[PDB]
């Protein structure tokens, strides 16, 4: 099991690539490539991936052409190339999982023994991540239905080597911008984190409504989770919680006090040196 | 007499291949 | 003959594969091949790039391996790009962004394949997070400088690149290569992952930071603020009793306290108002 | 002539049986190596491939001009559940769209001696596909020359149109080893 895995700048772009490659050849709607990166300690860096020939129909949900000879040709040569960055799983560019992704990831886990999907979504997204990371794993039912493949999800994030990182800010010289302030980019990280919190309740409950309705039959894990989020909720007014909050809060006004305090006295001094230098310096013009 | 006389001159082909592939690096300090 | 405007279109993908190789291979100046397409008589997009085997030592460029380059060709053309090699790229890391005598050798061996061959040097080491030193070359004739004619051809103002560097005019710029120019493709869809990078999910955006780790930091901070404000009364003292060296000799080898103190509060402040932030929201969202 | 094929096997459950010397699956063995030698003496340029009909209906190697590998490849495998042969057809297409040359000419031949419980509406509409597309295929059946024959003899006329003669049927009734048979048909002979 992978619980962390951390795809790159370089994957992010070649996967982009490849499935404009794909779009100007025909029109498949999806990619799949392969994903090739290294095992720091239960953390799966996925730094480099390759395209690799993939097709499929669209109803039988079982006809789909991967090609594993281009597959291994490709992964031994990118290994001449370079050794460090060997098979760690498969990417395609599914706006969602699809029904095949199952058996294609047998077909990867023939050649990586643990092997880590990445959907990357191609479509610019507004709310979170472009990938979604998952691994198979075998679902033990507890209503003894019986085990079956299924994919669970791993938390995946984008990070960079210290030359895709400069690649990547030259790139984004123009449009990222770096004169917010510390306290600006926290604050608007907190109001895209309610954004995000807001996007997973309007998916919890748009999932409600169709079951509620009939689309969707009753998923008691589901359920289950559900009811111990919602038996999760605090109450924020015990009349201790409440005394709790003020105290910590008024703990931290006096700190923030203080160091407005000291920056208001520490403006002074400088309005201070200021106006010392602009009298010395009319003084000596008219002198 | 072509077997041995080709023979040779492949040895001194690998020993040449070495010599080069030796004069094509440099020291470290 | 060759204009003084031609224009090199390194890609977002290729600038980062260039780079990754780069800071992969130090300080074997690794090497790889840039397909794209010569559009017209002025442009060279290099859609992509790809490394070579770099075999053993690679001090010095490593004579093209003609069937991992077909291999490589021939499988990209399978499973998409249908483009020649445009030029060869290498590194050199901290060096500059000249040509050896070995690199002036191969580009030589790539012009008389393709007469607009380009040779392209990446600087990984001299790179830094918003400019990326590489250059883009093709080698002067020693029959056209010695029968006295400039192999370039001003049509253009576009010869003002950067004022070439020392490095590059000591290590036979404009002598026997010429240095062209070099521009990168901005699509809007691949930078909004490259913007996608550093970004947080709205889990660490709503997290509240452990409240006795936050208040121990509070009192450590607020510790250290006290002595610089004792350091602060001891400084603005003998600050106006003497000015001659209070310019630029009186702060060397020791502390500001002016500097440490604003510091503090910046930072505490910032830490205290942002948690009190998220601690109310969190207080109403999570009710 | 440029040639991208494929050979479509079944390796059904009844692919231990005997009425081929020694039995199904060494006849199969030995009529996948002497169409593969003929595709390799014809244009070397020519490339083939394998795909196994089971109930996970499966490719084993995509296309590639050696023989060796397909030949162990298809030694390496054993005769277990039934067969489909529709995603079987639809994949191998899939596999003939993704091929390295496209100059090859587009081919399929399919060993499919078995019971084809498919309905012959879909057998025909898959046949159209293949024909609009332009890929040709070669069937070859051994073992019930009842059962299917009638159903395979129509997806070729099918395939056939008024004047598609690239598709092809060849039935062959219980004997020695699928040698002769295969080497005086007219798919071989045409090459």
């Amino acid at each position: 099991a992978v619980q962390k895995v951390v795809v790159h700048p370089l994957v992010l772009l070649s996967v982009v690539d490849h499935f404009n490659r794909i779009g100007k050849v025909g029109n498949q709607k999806r990619v799949v490539g392969v994903l090739l990166g290294s095992w720091q300690k239960k953390v799966l860096d996925v730094s480099n991936s390759f395209a690799v020939p993939f097709d499929e129909d669209d109803k039988d949900d079982s006809v789909w052409f991967l090609d594993h000879d281009y597959l291994e040709n490709m992964y031994g040569m990118f290994k001449k190339v370079n050794a460090r960055e060997r098979i760690v799983g498969w990417y395609h560019t599914g706006p969602k999982l699809h029904k095949n992704d199952i058996a294609i990831n047998e077909l990867m886990k023939r050649y990586c023994p643990n092997s880590v999907l990445v959907i990357i979504d191609v479509k610019p997204k507004d709310l979170g991540l472009p990938t979604e990371a998952y691994i198979s794993v075998e679902e033990v039912h507890d209503d003894g239905t019986p085990t079956s493949k299924t994919f669970e999800h791993v938390t995946s994030e984008i990070g960079a080597e210290e030359a895709e990182e400069v690649g990547v800010e030259h790139l984004l010289r123009d449009i990222k911008d770096t004169t917010v302030g510390t306290l600006s980019q926290r604050i608007t990280n907190q109001v895209h984190g309610l954004k995000g919190l807001n996007s997973k309740l309007l998916d919890i409950r748009s999932y409600l409504e169709k079951v509620a309705t009939g689309k969707l039959p009753i998923n008691h894990q589901i359920i289950y989770q559900l009811q111990d989020v919602f038996n999760l909720l605090p109450d924020v007014s015990l009349q201790e919680f409440v005394k709790a909050f003020y105290l910590k809060t008024n703990d931290q006004m006096v700190v923030v006090y203080l160091a407005s305090l000291i920056r208001s006295v520490v403006a002074l001094h400088n309005l201070i040196n200021n106006k010392i230098a602009n009298r010395d310096a009319e003084k000596k013009e008219g002198q | 007499e072509l077997r041995e006389q080709l023979k040779e001159l492949t040895k001194q082909y690998e020993k040449s291949e070495n010599d080069l592939k030796a004069l094509q690096s440099v020291g470290q300090i | 003959a060759v204009d003084t405007a031609e224009q090199v279109y390194i890609s977002s993908l290729a600038l980062l594969k260039m780079l990754k190789h780069g800071r992969a291979g130090v300080p074997m100046e690794v090497m790889g091949l840039m397909l794209g397409e010569f559009v017209d008589d002025y442009t060279v997009r290099v859609i992509d790039v790809f490394a070579m085997p770099q075999s053993g030592t690679g001090v010095s460029v490593e004579a093209v391996d003609p069937v991992f380059q077909a291999k490589m060709l021939d499988m990209l053309k399978q499973t998409g790009r249908p483009e020649m090699v445009v030029g060869w790229y290498h590194s050199h890391p901290g060096f500059g962004c000249w040509l050896s005598g070995v690199d002036i050798n191969t580009q030589q061996s790539f012009e008389a394949l393709s007469e607009r061959a380009v040779a392209v040097v990446v600087d990984p080491i001299q790179s830094v997070k918003g400019k990326v030193v590489i250059d883009a070359f093709r080698l002067i004739n020693a029959n056209m400088m010695v029968l006295g004619h400039e192999p370039r051809q001003t049509t253009s103002n576009l010869g003002h690149l950067n004022k070439p560097s020392i490095q590059a005019l000591i290590h036979g710029l404009n002598r026997h290569y010429y240095s062209i120019t070099i521009n990168y493709r901005k699509n809007e869809l691949e930078q909004k992952m490259l913007l996608n990078l550093h970004k947080k999910s709205w889990m660490e955006g709503l997290t509240l930071q452990d409240y006795s780790e936050h208040c121990k930091h509070n009192e450590s901070v607020v510790k250290e603020m006290l002595e610089l404000a004792k350091n602060y009364n001891k400084a603005v003292e003998e600050e106006d009793k003497m000015t001659p060296e209070q310019l630029a000799i009186k702060n060397v080898g020791k502390q500001d306290p002016k500097r440490h103190l604003e510091e503090h509060v910046d930072v505490l402040m910032t830490s205290n108002i942002v948690q009190c932030l998220a601690a109310m929201l969190d207080t109403v969202v999570f009710k | 002539v440029l040639e991208s094929t494929m050979v479509c096997v079944d390796n059904s459950e009844y692919m231990r049986n005997g009425d081929f010397l020694p039995t199904r699956l060494q006849a199969q063995q030995d009529a996948v190596n002497i169409v593969c030698h003929s595709k390799t003496r014809s244009n070397p340029e020519n490339n083939v491939g394998l795909i196994t009909l089971a109930n996970d209906c499966e490719v084993l190697t995509t296309l590639t001009p050696d023989t060796g590998r397909i030949l162990s490849k298809l030694h390496t495998v054993q005769p277990k559940g039934k067969i489909t042969f529709c995603t079987g057809i639809r994949v191998a297409h899939l596999a003939l769209k993704h091929r390295q040359g496209k100059n090859h000419k587009m081919r399929i031949i399919a060993f499919v001696g078995s019971p084809v419980e498919d309905n012959e509406k879909d057998l025909v509409k898959l046949a159209k596909r293949l024909k609009k597309e332009k890929v040709n295929v070669d069937i070859i059946n051994f073992g019930e020359e009842e059962v299917n024959t009638e159903k395979l003899t129509a997806f070729v006329n099918t395939l056939n149109g008024k004047d598609g003669t690239g598709s092809h049927l060849v039935t062959v009734p219980p004997g020695p080893s699928l040698a002769d048979a295969l080497i005086s048909s007219p798919i071989l002979a045409g090459e």
